[PDB]
């Protein structure tokens, strides 16, 4: 696809043009905040007579489900400040950049770290540079320690004696989690270790089985015929714990404060959604919800899945 | 700033294994990639391999697949280097070198020496002259050949006799923090000019190129620059 084609002949480096070491980086920590972590280079490449330094603002992951945010200043968002400044990839945050060898060269962020949600928009634009800002959000588990770069290199910008900064995002995502929860509805091998349980293809109603605690993470690899599902925007609530207002369907009405990520599947390469309990929430409530099939190609017979959904059932 | 320290020097009999080792302090350590390169007594430079510590796996040149490992312990920033079933063409001083955010390796160890007592398409470095005889004052002008393009990813390193090579310039023509400015590099591809405006005491030594486009890194023979008799 055009959003994310890699030009594997790229080449560049941490330190760019600038001629700065790793060790003259000026380094610091995202500002993180519940669970976004921002890189905001607004403030930060403006041109000085010191200029170039390298601000190398670091990401450091090893919690699940972290929102990453940077923001890079446009090009004539303000008169003269940034009328050189330019952002790498072009493609981010679909590709960015690894170390190969010793330098930085094109990688797929989805082919790097397996269940990683990209949004096709960020504040109701486009997510890409060109808009000032990318977003992304890690998945519930990552199994080996990666290592990304993104670059907002205001260095060639000149104005009288001085240059602006080259901006450097390292994000370090190390291994956490193990197995997500729920069921995978079946490169491929990982898919089939990132859930608890996989469902291979079957030609009947056969049920998946998400158990969840308090702060406990589900998800489900949704099937790739999917047609229908009331996961989890139609929940219905079973054993008579308290009554129910029907209208009280989704799992954000019926568990106050949780978190459902991708509810609009609209994220690129992964037909995943994730659900998380939150600490707070220490009441029992078993629930379900179903998947409908497309019956594209037939096989005789239809294909349908019950997920059933128990918090807290100890 | 950064430091490179090794492991003190080694004698090992025919057979055995070694495991040398390199230990980074005042920089970044994780995400930087850790080189190995030795040097036979009297010989060029050469690349055996490199670790970026996070990935807990490193890479080597063929020359030494299965016999060489390189591992790096990030709790303790020292990064190591065992060869396994020596012999005596293993004699060699070997260095221990990192990169810091310019592709180039620009921090090196001390250097090891190890004592033993009882491949196709890989860019060939061709420097000339061999050896130069100039005096103190004159120009010296070395030059370097590379059989593949490599752009501008070449550099060039100084070595006094004993000490670990010292980087001069990168990128082809950009001088290193500290160089004197009568350091100067140029080209680009396949054809590269180090120059000296004028020799000085402290500029007498052998000077390696090196092409850092892609592993395995290679070095040319190097330029012999002593004081005319």
């Amino acid at each position: 696809d055009e959003l994310d084609k890699i030009d594997l002949s790229y080449e560049t480096t941490e330190s760019g043009d600038t001629a700065v070491s790793e060790d003259s980086y000026d380094k610091y920590a995202s500002n993180n905040t519940n669970k976004e972590y921002v890189c905001d280079f607004t403030d930060q490449l403006k041109p000085t007579e010191s200029g170039p330094k390298v601000k190398k603002c670091e990401v450091k992951v090893n919690e699940p489900l972290i929102k990453v945010k940077i923001i890079c200043p446009l090009k004539g968002s303000v008169e003269k400040l940034y009328d050189n400044i330019e952002y790498v990839p072009k493609k981010s945050p679909y590709v960015v950049l690894t170390k190969e060898e010793t330098k930085l060269k094109e990688k797929l962020l989805s082919k790097l770290i397996y269940g990683l949600l990209i949004s096709p928009t960020v504040n109701e634009k486009e997510n890409n540079f060109k808009e000032g800002v990318i977003e992304f959000t890690l998945p519930p588990v990552v199994h080996k320690a990666t290592v990304f770069y993104f670059i907002c290199d205001n260095s060639k910008t000149e104005d009288d004696n001085k240059k602006g900064n080259r901006g450097i995002v390292e994000v370090y995502v190390e291994p956490y989690g193990n197995k997500i929860n729920g069921c995978a509805f079946l490169e491929k091998i990982k898919m089939k270790t990132f859930f608890t349980q996989n469902i291979y293809k079957k030609n009947n109603i056969y049920p998946c089985y998400m158990k969840l605690y308090s702060g406990d993470i589900g998800g489900i690899l949704f099937p790739k015929n999917i047609k229908s599902t009331t996961c989890f925007e139609e929940m219905i609530p079973y054993n008579k714990e308290i009554k129910w207002n029907k209208e009280n369907k989704s799992l954000g009405n019926l568990v106050n404060n949780s978190v459902v990520y991708n509810k609009e599947m609209n994220a690129k390469y992964f037909n995943v959604q994730y659900v998380h309990i939150p600490t707070s929430y220490k009441d029992t409530l078993n629930l379900f919800c179903s998947i409908i099939l497309k019956e594209e190609e037939s096989n005789l017979i239809s294909t349908s899945y019950l997920v059933y959904v128990s918090i807290n059932e100890g | 700033q950064v430091q490179l320290v090794q492991s003190g020097a080694e004698v090992k009999k025919p057979g055995s294994s070694v495991k040398v080792s390199c230990k980074v302090s005042g920089g970044t350590f994780n995400t930087y990639a850790i080189i190995w390169v030795r040097q036979a007594p009297g010989q060029g430079l050469e690349w055996m391999g490199a670790i970026i510590p996070f990935q807990d796996r490193g890479q080597y040149a063929q020359k030494f697949q299965g016999r060489v490992t390189i591992t790096a312990d990030k709790s303790t920033s020292t990064a190591y280097m065992e060869l396994s079933s020596l012999r005596s063409e293993d004699t060699a001083v070997y260095y221990c070198a990192k990169e810091s955010g310019r592709a180039v390796a620009d921090r090196w160890g001390q250097g090891t020496l190890v004592t033993v007592s009882s491949g196709g398409s890989d860019i060939v470095m061709t420097q000339s002259p061999a050896s130069l005889a100039l005096s103190l004052g004159e120009r010296a002008t070395l030059y370097c050949r590379a059989s593949h393009s490599i752009s501008s990813w070449l550099a060039w390193y100084q070595q006094k006799p004993g000490k670990a090579p010292k980087l001069l310039i990168y990128k082809a023509s950009t001088l290193e923090s500290g160089v004197p400015s009568r350091f100067s590099g140029s080209g680009s591809g396949t054809e590269f000019t180090l120059t000296i405006s004028s020799l000085q005491p402290d500029d007498f030594a052998t000077y390696y190129c090196q092409q850092y486009k892609s592993y395995p890194w290679t070095f040319g023979q190097g330029t012999k620059l002593e004081i005319k008799r």
